[PDB]
RNA sequence: CACCGCCCGUCGCUACUACCGAUUGGAUGGUUUAGUGAGGCCCUCGGAUCGGCCCCGCCGGGGUGCCCUGGCGGAGCGCUGA
RNA sequence: CCCGCCUCUCGGCCGAAGCGUUUACUUUGAAAAAAUUAGAGUGUUCAAAGCAGGCCGCCUGGAUACCGCAGCUAGGAAUAAU
RNA sequence: CUUUAAAUCCUUUAACGAGGAUCCAUUGGAGGGCAAGUCUGGUGCCAGCAGCCGCGGUAAUUCCAGCUCCAAUAGCGUAUAU
RNA sequence: UACCUGGUUGAUCCUGCCAGUAGCAUAUGCUUGUCUCAAAGAUUAAGCCAUGCAUGUCUAAGUACGCACGGCCGGUACAGUGAAACUGCGAAUGGCUCAUUAAAUCAGUUAUGGUUCCUUUGGUCGCUCGUACUUGGAUAACUGUGGUAAUUCUAGAGCUAAUACAUGCCGACGGGCGCUGACCCCCUUCGCGGGGGGGAUGCGUGCAUUUAUCAGUGGUGACUCUAGAUAACCUCGGGCCGAUCGCACGCCGCGGCGACGACCCAUUCGAACGUCUGCCCUAUCAACUUUCGAUGGUAGUCGCCGUGCCUACCAUGGUGACCACGGGUGACGGGGAAUCAGGGUUCGAUUCCGGAGAGGGAGCCUGAGAAACGGCUACCACAUCCAAGGAAGGCAGCAGGCGCGCAAAU
């Protein structure tokens, strides 16, 4: 089939090498999973060792997680904007491993209004859970954990647009899943350079 | 892939110059004294006589506190005191290379029937064994080139089942022994 | 060969088996088991050529389907089941019982042990780690994984296990001064007390033993397998109790 | 065979060998530029046919089809799966 | 033939241990598939073979050596390069 | 009998079985190399032998035959790789 | 036993080759009484093949309503022996040959800390806080109707099982730990204030899987190991959490001995990919390799995993008289064989190991394991039967015949 062996090509000195056996089933290479973003459809392939590889034809949902304060929650999946590797993977919407996605961010805005009290990208049922009836005891705790409360502005600038950039950590051509961590820190800065440029 | 072993070694040597006169009269002569059949009974001996040779001559080489040497030089001398080709007090190594090709001839059980007078010639000797006359401590031997060991020297005998031994003598006497 | 492999020829057997050449093509391959293929003993053998209780191959799988015999205090269906260096032969119906020791020569011997001694061996510890909750386990050269050690207990030991239970009584340390049997290559078989261990990184390591008699050997530390406490032995040993005559001692002791 | 010695070349005689061979003559296997390209496998569709739900005649009967299983009926891209 | 007068961190009168320009060479030691080849034992009736067999249930063999080159190791430091 | 799945062969043993012991051993050789004819008949540079040197043209030490012998011996002769 | 002999001349001493001499294997000629061992279609044609045969399997323990036999001294689920078919496993080892293959194979060596592993043997299997006194639908054997000239072709009708295919709780089960914390109570309740103590209600929980952090249960030469904590993910083509079966028989509800089972971990047979070093002849092959992969970098896809294995972008490398690259080989490699004073030289298709292939090439199904050919799908090539509509092929398995041959068995 398409085969993955070593000895099909030349040499390091560059001559060329005559064949002494056929492919053989541990030599073997599969055509790809282009995982494409859409309603979710997963094949499983019977490999060699009786296992099973999860083979992600169409995912809409991925397990992502806001790194800095260890939440952790399952989001949509809305649009990519830059691959590494090759621009044909950008503009057929292609999910393989460190590509650049965009996600929902409801759960993380969600999540930054309950644990701490603070607002983030801007309903009284709402202000519910953001403006109540406390005691002075409880209010004390809160009052401790807005110190360190203050999020930096490249991911707060998004919020407004309720899309977080978020990288693919996981591979989805193996094991079925689209899991992966949102762009922060130096590596925002880097990722939304590469994107004004790639424009 | 069988149950089998091809296991086998040629037992004499051809000599290289064919018709040397001188090589034709030594064994032509031991032929004829020894009562052996034919050239190849000659160069057999020659043979196991060279390879006790070669032996000895690749043992001689070493330091004589080496482990090998002390060893095997025991065994084959040991194996030569044995058959009694090589005395019991001159049991040294040097002494191996002084065994003439007439030592293991004479340890034949053909030789040693006819000195041990039990025939009356050496081809009477041999055509005495091969009619299964001749037994060697209650084992009737058909072979002639027995080579008959010290501790068996001592016992050799007529057969229990022989005319010249116990009883029940040939067709010859009983079909003569028939007159009327 | 597209797959494992099922049979064994003759020729291309262990030499410490000791087969003949002309019975047959075949020799028994071992049953995948505790042990390794160059370093057991199968029951057809054991059985057939070294007790001479049954003559013939068929008479050995008539004793063993009769639930006779007992590997380590089991009973074992398998005619071709691998035993090895301190497994417990036991057979109830003559009351005899065998462990598998390795003689002088590098061959397992027929060596008979007491029937108050068949309730223990000993097991070389080969591999620590922790699982699952912390759970502490312990893999032994014939495979037994025991939960819950001792916690002393390090690589290179030997512990002594109850025959019925499974469970550990005591351990040895790996040291110099104690007692030590060799399961190993050239200097297969020779029981001598420690003398030293040279420590490389990233190679096997040299283990030097002297003997009773005062000759020194070494050999790779994946080859030595404790026996004792000290200079004692824990075992019934063979008769030549390991130390290797050379040729001529040996000559001259069947002179 | 000892100068009445020996031997060299061209040409014509014989049989045997290899050569450049007029021949764009055939037997053949490799590596190939380009065009078509059976068949298996993967994807995107396909949807013959079969089953389940749902609608009601089948049952005054433990409540006077009022959960009751009994025999169901036949259209419903119905509502859904293989 | 062998050692001695003429390195340092420190562990129960220092076994243990921080390390010193490299390599070639040599000598020991490990690991080196059996079968074959030298070879020990043993009267297949001798032998080529074989791994058996022996004593009136008992005793005992199924050794050993070599396996070049490359790799690994600790002792030597003449001769040779740096 | 014994062997052996069941036969065979070997071993054990009972009856027959040797004068010319017709129960009849062959294959290459006799100039040198190379152990062995300076024999008797034929052919007369013809037939042929000859690995090489050579023998053959009417006393052939070599061909074709007989006798004798002489290597090897249940074997030896020839052809090719080595 | 480290060896020589005839041949250039009228004669001699030499360089020198021819011929002799001895092994050894392949054939062939003449010959033949015994007995123990014993190679045997490799050489040319890895050319073609008629016929039989070479892989099947049932225990006390998966499913029997076939009277096929048969007990019940006869009245109830089934005694028992059991052909058939379903199911499970094996068919991937063994065998045969040497055609390809000259850093490839292979050998010693070292590594998987870069991966899988049916089976055996030990560990694990009330760890999970959310109809069960046992659930559903079929299809075979069997009965019955047939097609086709032709096959180990199978189509319709009627039955009935499962350790086949499914769908699924109960118990442990009192709770525990993190989260959220309306509330109660004791502080120095002084004037803002203020440290603890229970805790209502609700949420998530174990192992396997995927990621993203924080810390330093044991070991390693060396981890981004193993373990533990937190927030979460967990595939409809779906991960474990037992609906099975036999024997012994009971104790006042609770049970013993087994065969079978599986998520996982271990090691057992291995397999796969790698390191260092080693291969016969040729220069009338001295320069080769290429951006469509030649050497390298980054990010991926794919794989069982490591990597140009492949795709995208970028760098211009890589090997070479220390013989690359190209060609030859009557070239499978090795353990080994015949000669042999020491050195060498030559042979090795061949019974052990390792590789490769079943006419030439491909491509796949199942499976733990195959690029299987005593499996399938085509193409090429050659061949058999035919009702010319179609059907089936593979001896380099044992014997056997064709053919090629000097040259090989029932």
């Amino acid at each position: 089939g398409i085969s993955r062996d070593n000895w099909h090509k030349r040499r390091k000195t560059g001559g060329k090498r005559k064949p002494y056996h056929k492919k053989r089933k541990y030599e073997l290479g599969r055509p790809a999973a282009n995982t494409k973003i859409g309603p979710r459809r997963i094949h499983t392939v019977r490999v060699r060792g009786g296992n099973k590889k999860y083979r992600a034809l169409r995912l809409d949902v991925g397990n992502f997680s806001w790194g800095s304060e260890c939440c952790t929650r399952k989001t949509r999946i809305i649009d990519v904007v830059y691959n590494a590797s090759n621009n044909e993977l950008v503009r057929t919407k292609t999910l393989v491993k460190n590509c650049i996605v965009l996600i929902d961010s409801t759960p993380y805005r969600q999540w930054y209004e309950s644990h701490y009290a603070l607002p983030l990208g801007r309903t009284p049922e709402e202000e519910e859970i953001l403006n109540k009836k406390r005691s002075k005891k409880i209010q004390k705790k809160y009052d401790e954990r807005k110190k360190n409360a203050k999020i930096s502005s490249l991911l707060e600038e998004q919020f407004q647009q309720g899309k977080l950039l978020a990288c693919i950590a996981s591979r989805p051509g193996q094991c079925g899943r689209a899991d992966g961590y949102v762009l922060e820190g130096k590596e925002l800065e880097f990722y939304l350079r590469k994107i004004k440029a790639r424009k | 892939p069988v149950a089998r072993s091809w296991v086998c070694r040629k037992t004499y040597v051809t000599p290289r110059r064919p018709f040397e006169k001188s090589r034709l009269d030594q064994e032509l002569k031991l032929i004829g004294e020894y009562g052996l059949r034919n050239k190849r009974e000659v160069w057999r001996v020659k043979f196991t006589l060279a390879k006790i040779r070669k032996a000895a001559r690749e043992l001689l080489t070493l330091d004589e506190k080496d482990p090998r040497r002390l060893f095997e030089g025991n065994a084959l001398l040991r194996r030569l005191v044995r058959i009694g080709v090589l005395d019991e007090g001159k049991m040294k190594l040097d002494y191996i290379l002084g065994l003439k090709i007439e030592d293991f001839l004479e340890r034949r059980l053909q030789t040693q029937v006819f000195k041990l007078g039990l025939a009356k010639s050496i081809h009477h000797a041999r055509v005495l064994i091969r009619q299964r006359h001749i037994r060697v401590r209650k084992q009737v031997v058909n072979i002639p080139s027995f080579i008959v060991r010290l501790d068996s020297q001592k016992h050799i005998d007529f057969s229990l089942r022989s005319p010249y031994g116990g009883g029940r003598p040939g067709r010859v006497k009983r079909k003569n022994a028939k007159k009327g | 060969a597209r797959g494992p492999k099922k049979h064994l020829k003759r020729v291309a057997a262990p030499k410490h088996w000791m087969l003949d050449k002309l019975t047959g093509v075949f020799a028994p391959r071992p049953s995948t088991g505790p042990h390794k293929l160059r370093e057991c003993l199968p029951l057809i053998i054991f059985l057939r050529n070294r007790l001479k209780y049954a003559l013939t191959g068929d008479e050995v799988k008539k004793i063993c389907m009769q639930r006779f015999i007992k590997i380590d205090g089991k009973v074992r269906t398998d005619i071709t089941y691998p035993a090895g260096f301190m497994d417990v032969i036991s057979i109830d119906k003559t009351g005899e019982n065998f462990r598998l020791i390795y003689d002088t020569k590098g061959r397992f011997a027929v060596h008979r042990i007491t029937p108050e001694e068949a309730k223990y061996k000993l097991c070389k510890v080969r591999k620590i780690f922790v699982g699952t909750k912390g759970i502490p386990h312990l893999v032994t050269h014939d495979a037994r994984t025991i939960r819950y050690p001792d916690p002393l207990i390090k690589v290179n030991d030997t512990i002594q296990i109850d025959l019925e239970t499974g469970k550990i009584t005591d351990f040895i340390k790996f040291d110099t001064g104690n007692l030590c049997m060799v399961t190993g290559g050239a200097n297969l078989g020779r029981i001598g007390v420690i003398t030293n261990r040279e420590r490389h990184p990233g190679s096997f390591d040299v283990v030097h033993v002297k003997d009773a008699n005062g000759n020194s050997f070494a050999t790779r530390l994946s080859n030595i397998f404790v026996i004792g406490k000290g200079n004692k032995p824990w075992i019934s040993l063979p008769r030549g109790k390991g130390i290797r005559l050379t040729i001529a001692e040996e000559r001259d002791k069947r002179l």
